[PDB]
């Protein structure tokens, strides 16, 4: 826990389809 | 008043934001930043790798609330979506078993595939950053051992219970390689997917993809997200004696304390406070106490199904409020 | 100006089926009322249908 | 470029704007309190409320009346930046937190 | 007004003559046909 | 006579009350009405003798 | 008792009052063009359309909406007989009509 | 048969006015008042006196050897494969009769559904006298969807009035969100005191983690079930503070909100939904048949037709009573009106 | 990469796979149950998983 | 039937419960309430999916067609 | 009535026209007939069209009218207790309409110490949206419970109360919006003085803004009944044992 994982991974799924 | 939600026996009052310009003849709280960002904060009373609970005082309670919602229905998870049965001949049926292998949750990080394009036919729809293949092979058989007669159905078949860890992970194409240091796994393995007997099998996969939890439930990736205004316990004047101990005994038992010494009752944690008014409904404290909610002050408790951290969920909550409203001011105006 | 207008707007049109309508509205009331006499209880009056 | 995503109602819009309705699409109660409260908090604002016509249509009107300040288009947006500085803010604050701890 | 079922409203059809004020939209009807709503289900040619 | 005192009165104010004042009615309730429907109520205004059921 | 019952009186008065029409002469008659009332009600006055108690107008309702819909406050008030002065010019045109 | 609800006692939305209920979309995602139904065939392969019987071969292919479209699932022997869907038009049992009862014309079983089946079971016997018995199980998964009935046992029966999603709803404290909301409205005339003591009860029974009791002239006392909400930290009477799904904010009024059990009838909205434009008609009458099952017309009946007659409308009594029911074109003798 | 899709009789008491020979009858062979269910096809049934 | 995967108000998964549930019941028996919050069943709604739910599975499956 | 084509299986209709239907949501199945020629759809539509038969032809009483839900929110609104701030009142009027109807937001009842509007300046608006609007509503009603003024000269928009309602220029100046004025049967009902001084379009373009209200407010307001609305209270045990 309170590690950041949204700066580190880049957020694929939240595009819209 | 005055911020605080009015909390009286047979009534809720003051329920409402009055924080803007043309409230009153001082046409303060206009919006700007800089005033939003140091009053505004973040307590996070404890995080664990599925439940966060946090605090986001001096908010208005439209934006919690959106985040809330986002966060139900808005942060999109992988969940199987399509099931081919290549035999199943357990008691339940297809699209029984299809929709429990749907709300099982799958522990598979989302952002690592792409959204389904509808518009494609079935045959070029899939790619590998587009789905998961999950397989679940399960047959019953007689155990070849001699236990007491009629026992429990463990020891007495093998494979009788179907569960979520039987689903296996099949990679396709460069899923080999991008999903190698994190094999997909349902969050929940012990999930009881399906009883059944010797003779009958169960063989099928299933195609998970990104889903929303507006569209279907199964999507949702919080069990339950979720805040609460804190509570505010006023005792107007000292309650003490057995009268203390009595007034004690309305709140849950580790709300309000009784002071050694001054003798008197006090408010020990109204976090743990339960709002079930108890104290409303007595007489003799109708004059000596004021239950109310702060409400700007909001105890969010976020739960994961288990395919993303509760923190991440929050965060793609926030961001995805900022997309949509990014997005609709980018958007040119139609006549 | 008024209650001249509401006067010549109430006038029956020619054409309306008044009778049946008059039907209609002597017979639905007619379905909300029991088939038996019900009375207050003491009135104690002759039981007139 | 999405044409069909906002369109402003001309029916319902005042002459030398001050005062439209905007359908939004694919839009609910979510962005719509968030967007009502925030532009509701505009000076020049005197009238900010959405209404979801039906539940079967995917469809948003909101209603922006203002004073002769600025227009109906501009409360909007200036809605929308302010929104959008929100989350930023909500998102830094809670950021910082999570690597504190 | 009276919310119909779309399933409904694909089986039960008004017999609208075509007219010089409505052909193309009767046009567009035929087009989609009898299996999406805005559409039709049956064409009576005038000398048919 | 009547013996109208041996009836059950109620609080309601009848229709007609721009006429006379009358705040009681005498009262019987049947259930004219389906299973699933609730009870039927009627009334009988003291001050004029006016009946209507508030259903 | 009341399912069974309906649509028992409503058929019965129904075939007794189907083809009684208000005739363009102010008259009811029935299809044989026989006249059952010379004037409907003795009134001719469509139930439908009464404001009041079995009456066309509202008198008070009517008087004082005109009253509001009138109301200037830089107006001056009619004496009582020019009130009267007023009605009667608008009222006896229509009443020696007939 | 049936299920709890956690149920909240408010108005909501405007859709559950005169005993329509509004249902959780999610709740329904998650299976509640999910159902199915079974439904048999039977067909009898009869042997006639002239040492001739009915045969159910078939299963024509085309030339790339797939099934036709009506033969897509009906198996080497003729008759419909278990676990394959029937869509509306597909035969699952292609039974063959004699034309002499040598030659054999084509009486085959054909699904007529609005919604396609699947074919659970096929079972092939013979009856006591010597005779082929086929029975088709067709089973049909149900989505409680907009107009299906629900009740609680209390008379309190009604439709589903609108299907909400989850975030919509009202939530409590810890997010509990009701799975159906039904209207306070139906209560204060219907006087179904016992729905709510039920709910009550059902709420301590949940948080105390036994089964209540609800007995006549007995059952749990309300007094215990209150004094278990308290010990738990709910209030005593079972109403709770909700804030609103959509606005977010503290509803004014504390709802009652708990577990109702609640019963999904038979009556389902795709049994009953039936529209008919033309088709077919009774030769006796040159009418329209009597039933949804024969595609029947509405009857407008003597009451709906003095109902138009009132309104003064003769052209729409000649549209519906004869243009579009019955209009025949008659040959008239004007000398003698035969 | 992408990726694509994915005459036997039960005896209703012993459970016996049965498989009928052209007009021969419809008895089990092994008792003499008279009641024969089909087996499960083998081909592919997809559902949604809703 | 079979024990629902999730909280149908909810959305938690109760699925992976049912059989702790029934071994904290036989073996070391508590009662339906401690049982019930031993295994993380807070909500009223998990609660009663797993208190009110009717293992008909077990009876169906004594009809077993493929002995 | 007007066709609306919708995606689910049922026919649905507004509650207020429940009524002369006398139709109840519970499993009931009504009959849809599509009229074929053009005489006969319009002959329809003129003569049995909802908004030219708001009032049963038997005694001239509105019958299409507000429903229990309806009449309900419409007294929560309007009563006395309910002041609304200009953000809460922008967006009842809002969901009232459709976020496409003007409104000319009149000065607050309570100007100090907040702009604070009551719950009978929103009704005042439902009846009249804005200027250009013609609807001009006067009418004197009593509410079906109306306890008298304190005293026998006193006028009747005085009683103890808010029995009595008073309507002056679309402006409602006393009493709570109730079945008596927005129900059925009543020929002092709002509606039904909309359409007989302004018509069937008028009337309904009320009502259709009164539903939409009450619809979206209701649920966001919180009305509720439970097992403590109908728990006697402890005196009421003793004084009904003795009696
Ligand atoms: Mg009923
Ligand atoms: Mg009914
Ligand atoms: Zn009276
Ligand atoms: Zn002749
Ligand atoms: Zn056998
Ligand atoms: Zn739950």
């Amino acid at each position: 826990v309170s590690r950041d994982t949204w700066n580190t991974k880049n957020m694929r799924s939240l595009e819209p389809p | 008043m005055s911020n605080i939600v009015g909390i009286e026996y047979n009534r809720v009052t003051n329920t409402t934001s009055t924080d803007f310009p043309g409230f009153s003849k001082d046409a303060e709280n206009e919006w700007n930043v800089e005033k939003f960002k140091k009053d505004f904060e973040v307590n996070i009373s404890s995080l664990d790798a599925r439940e966060a609970n946090f605090d986001l005082i001096n908010i208005d309670t439209s934006i919690a609330n959106a985040f809330r919602r986002i966060m139900i229905s808005e942060v999109p998870s992988v969940a199987a979506e399509y099931v081919y049965f290549f035999n199943n001949t357990s008691v339940i049926q297809d699209e029984v078993l299809a929709h429990r292998i749907g709300l099982v949750p799958l522990k598979v990080d989302p952002d690592m595939l792409t959204w389904v394009d509808s518009n494609l036919p079935d045959d070029e729809k899939f790619t590998d950053e587009n789905t998961i293949v999950l397989s679940l092979n399960v047959k019953c058989t007689r155990n070849p051992d001699a236990p007491k007669g009629s026992t429990d159905p463990k020891e007495l078949y093998n494979n009788a219970h179907v569960y979520a860890r039987d689903l296996k992970f099949e990679p396709q194409g460069r899923q080999s390689t991008t999903f190698a240091d994190c094999p997909v796994v349902p969050a929940d393995p012990d999930i009881l997917l399906a009883k059944l007997r010797p003779g009958q099998e169960i063989s099928l996969k299933a195609h998970c993809i990104l889903g929303i939890g507006g569209d279907h439930a199964k999507f949702s990736p919080v069990s339950t997200a979720s805040y609460r205004l804190l509570p505010q316990i006023n005792i107007l004047q000292p309650i003490k004696g057995e009268s203390a101990r009595r007034f004690q005994k309305c709140f849950p038992p580790g709300v309000i304390g009784i002071d050694e010494g001054s003798d008197e009752a006090y408010v020990k944690d109204a976090r743990k406070d339960t709002v079930s008014r108890e104290v409303l409904r007595y007489e003799e404290f109708a004059d000596k106490v004021k239950l109310g909610r702060v409400r700007n002050h909001f105890i969010f408790n976020v739960e994961s199904a288990g395919a993303m951290t509760p923190e991440e969920i929050f965060f793609k909550s926030v961001r995805i409020l900022k997309n949509k409203a990014e997005y609709l001011k980018n958007c040119p105006i139609t006549q | 100006e008024i209650a001249l207008f509401k006067y010549r707007k109430a006038r029956l049109e020619p054409g309306t089926a008044i009778g049946a309508i008059g039907a209609q509205s002597i017979g639905e009331p007619g379905t909300q009322m029991t088939l038996k006499t019900f009375h207050f209880a003491g009135v104690a009056s002759m039981n007139v249908t | 470029p999405d044409r069909e995503k906002i369109k402003l109602l001309t029916q319902a819009t005042s002459e030398d704007g001050t005062s439209a309705s905007f359908q939004i699409v694919e839009e609910d109660h979510t962005l719509g309190n968030a967007l009502r409260y925030v532009i509701m908090k505009n000076p020049d604002v005197e009238f900010c409320g959405y209404s979801i016509p039906h539940p079967s249509e995917n469809l948003l009107n909101i209603r922006i009346q203002t004073y002769g300040e600025t227009t109906a288009v501009d409360a909007l947006q200036k809605g929308l930046k302010d929104l959008m500085d929100l989350c930023d803010v909500v998102e830094s604050k809670f950021t910082e937190k999570i690597k504190s701890m | 007004e009276v919310a119909v079922p779309d399933r409904v409203a694909k089986v039960l059809t008004y017999p609208e003559k075509v007219t010089r004020y409505n052909r193309h939209k009767l046009q567009e009807l035929i087009v989609n046909g009898p299996n999406v709503h805005p559409g039709a289900n049956y064409l009576l040619k005038r000398n048919e | 006579g009547g013996g109208w005192d041996n009836v059950d009165q109620t609080k309601t104010q009848c229709p007609n009350y721009d006429t006379c004042g009358g705040e009681s009615a005498y009262f019987f309730q049947l259930q004219i009405r389906s299973a699933d429907e609730p009870m039927t109520t009627f009334y009988k205004c003291v001050n004029c003798g006016h009946r209507w059921k508030e259903n | 008792v009341k399912t069974a019952e309906t649509g028992y009186m409503s058929r019965r008065l129904m075939k007794s009052l189907e083809d009684l029409s208000c005739q363009y002469d102010n008259t009811v008659r029935t299809s044989a063009n026989g006249i059952v009332q010379f004037t409907y009600g003795g009134d001719g006055l469509d139930p439908l359309e009464m404001e009041g108690n079995a009456q066309p107008v509202n008198f008070n309702r009517s008087w004082d909406h005109a009253y509001n819909i009138t109301f200037n406050n830089q107006d001056k008030g009619l004496l009582p007989y020019a009130i009267m002065e007023t009605a009667n010019e608008i009222l006896g045109p229509l009443e020696e009509r007939l | 048969a049936g299920q709890n609800a956690t149920v909240a006692v408010m108005s909501y939305s405007g859709y559950d006015i005169e005993d329509a209920l509004v249902l959780n979309k999610s709740s329904i995602d998650r299976g509640f008042g999910r159902c199915e139904t079974r439904r048999k065939t039977t067909t009898v392969l009869k042997r006639y006196a002239n040492h001739t019987q009915d045969i159910i071969g078939g299963m024509r292919v085309d030339e790339n050897g797939d099934p036709i479209w009506q033969h897509q699932s009906l198996g080497p022997d003729g008759l419909g494969e278990v676990g394959m869907k029937v869509q509306s038009g597909q035969i699952y049992i292609n039974k063959s009769v004699p034309t002499n009862s040598t030659q054999y014309r084509e009486a085959p079983v054909i699904y007529r559904g609005p919604e396609p089946s699947h074919i659970d079971q096929v079972m092939m016997s013979v009856s006591d006298n010597d005779q082929a018995l086929i029975k088709v199980l067709l089973r049909q998964n149900r989505r409680p969807e907009l107009g299906d009935k629900f009740s609680s046992r209390h008379g309190q029966k009604g439709v589903c009035g609108i299907i909400v999603k989850q975030e919509d709803m009202p939530f409590n404290d810890q997010g509990i969100v009701p799975d159906i909301i039904m209207n306070p409205h139906g209560f204060p005339s219907r006087m179904t005191v016992g729905k709510m003591i039920e709910l009550i009860s059902g709420k301590a029974g949940v948080l105390n983690g036994t089964l209540e009791y609800g007995t006549c002239f007995g059952g749990s006392k309300l007094e215990d079930m209150s004094k278990i909400l308290v010990d738990q930290g709910f209030n005593y009477s079972g109403k709770d503070m909700l804030y609103s799904g959509i606005t977010g904010e503290c509803l004014q009024a504390y709802i009652f909100f708990g577990p109702i059990y609640y019963q999904k009838l038979k009556h389902m909205v795709l049994d009953k939904m039936h529209a008919r434009a033309r088709g077919p008609r009774a030769v006796l009458t040159r009418q329209p048949t009597e039933g949804r099952s024969r595609d029947g017309g509405l009857r407008l009946g003597e009451m709906e037709r003095d109902c138009v007659i009132a309104y003064g409308a003769s052209q729409l009594l000649l549209e519906r009573l004869m243009i579009s029911s019955d209009a025949f074109e008659v040959d008239v003798c004007d000398k003698c009106g035969l | 990469x992408x990726x694509x899709x994915x005459l036997k009789y039960i005896c209703a008491e012993c459970s016996s796979k049965l498989s009928l020979s052209r007009t021969d009858a419809v008895r089990c062979k092994d008792c003499g149950h008279r009641i024969l269910l089909k087996a499960r096809t083998k081909r592919l049934v997809q559902f949604e998983a809703r | 039937m079979i024990v629902p995967v999730r909280c149908f108000s909810c959305g938690k998964v109760v699925g992976d419960k049912w059989e702790s549930y029934l071994n904290l019941l036989q073996e070391d028996e508590l009662d339906e309430g401690t049982a019930l919050s031993r295994l993380g069943l807070k909500r009223y709604c998990c609660r009663r999916m797993i208190l009110t739910h009717v293992d008909l599975i077990e009876k169906f499956l004594r009809y077993n067609p493929l002995e | 009535h007007y066709a609306k084509i919708r995606p689910w299986r049922t026919f649905r209709l507004n509650e207020c026209v429940c009524t002369p239907y006398n139709a109840d949501f519970d499993g009931d199945e009504m009959n849809l007939h599509v009229p074929q020629t053009e005489e006969a759809r319009a002959e329809a539509i003129n003569l049995m069209g909802v908004k030219n038969n708001l009032l049963t032809p038997k005694s001239g009483e509105p019958i299409i009218a507000a429903t229990q839900d309806f009449i309900t929110g419409s007294y929560l609104i309007s009563h006395k207790d309910s002041f609304y701030d200009r953000a809460t009142l922008t967006q009842l009027l809002s969901m009232m309409s459709d976020g496409i109807e003007h409104f000319d937001i009149p000065p607050p009842a309570i100007m100090k110490p907040y702009y604070l509007w009551t719950g009978k300046q929103v009704f005042s608006l439902l009846i009249k949206p804005n200027h250009n609007s013609p609807v001009v509503i006067n009418l004197d009603a009593k509410n079906k419970v109306f306890v008298p003024p304190k005293s026998k000269s006193l006028p009747n928009e005085m009683s103890q109360n808010d029995g009595f309602v008073i309507i002056r220029g679309s402006q409602i100046l006393s009493g709570v919006m109730d079945k008596s004025v927005l129900g059925d049967g009543k020929k002092h009902s709002v509606f039904y003085t909309i359409l007989r001084d302004y018509g069937p379009q008028e009337a309904a373009n009320a009502m259709n803004r009164m539903a939409k209200l009450c619809a979206r407010f209701l649920g966001n307001r919180g009305f509720s009944i439970g097992i403590n609305d109908v728990t006697p209270a402890d005196d009421l045990k003793q004084k009904k044992e003795e009696l």
